[PDB]
């Protein structure tokens, strides 16, 4: 039982995730500066915070 | 019509934020607000 669920998590399903939807500082989100993703983000209603 | 709203700051329900400071008076998916002292 110990060994079969021992398993770390690791982020999936994207950005759809809401695991990590609300930020903190634990983890870190990056992208490139002055790119397409940021355009994509800055223009999103959801993806605002 | 027109008519006037009360409102109060709520954790999910109304958050009051700041004034946009690249758009320059508020992004999508907001509202103006004011507010007395």
């Amino acid at each position: 039982a110990f060994l079969v669920l021992d398993r770390p998590e690791e982020r999936i399903t994207g950005i759809n995730d809401p695991r990590l939807r609300n930020p903190s500082d634990k983890f870190i989100y990056a992208t490139v500066k002055q790119s397409s993703v940021d355009i994509y983000f800055r223009r999103q209603v959801e993806l605002s915070t | 019509d027109h008519l006037s709203i009360v409102t109060l700051e709520e954790a999910p329900f109304v958050i009051v934020e700041s004034v946009d400071p690249l758009s320059g008076t508020c992004m999508r998916n907001t509202v103006p607000c004011q507010k007395r002292i």
